């Protein structure tokens, strides 16, 4: 009735899922959590988080405006993760996902395997490859 | 390719 299920699809309340991470209250334990959290930020148009979650070498602040601009063109309709891998030895991780959306009234889906890198206890997004 | 089990779980194609 008054539930606020997380936009990531976890069946958990946002406050207790991706929301505590985007709030800064909780560090993302793994690449999957970060991916989910970034998806929620896209859905909730945060951008500041999307920049904080972007690997520092990418200089995200510089393209903040383009992130905002992107918010207006797409409507997110769902996230489905089908693969996840990570290791402390590599400080690297991967998340394969399908993100469905709508653009100009036309539906579509993204299928990508994103890479995440860890720096000082925190995971950051960096790159991607179409699996 | 597209017809291999769509990881969406639809059971057949990414098209479908």
């Amino acid at each position: 009735k008054m539930s606020q299920p997380c936009p990531c699809g976890s069946a958990d309340e946002y406050s207790l899922c991706c929301g505590r991470i985007v709030s800064g209250e909780r560090v993302a334990p793994d690449p999957s959590h970060l991916m989910r959290s970034r998806y929620c930020a896209f859905v909730m148009k945060d951008a500041d988080y999307l920049i904080k979650s972007w690997h520092p070498t990418c200089n995200a602040a510089a393209f903040r405006d383009d992130i905002i601009a992107g918010f207006a063109n797409t409507r997110w309709l769902g996230l489905t993760i089908f693969e996840h891998t990570w290791s402390e030895a590599e400080n690297t991780g991967y998340v394969s996902f399908i993100a469905r959306f709508s653009e100009q009234g036309k539906n579509g889906a993204i299928i990508e395997r994103s890479r995440f890198i860890k720096e000082n206890g925190q995971w950051y997004y960096i790159d991607g490859t179409r699996p | 390719g597209r017809n291999d089990p769509c990881p969406c779980g639809s059971g057949k194609k990414f098209k479908k």
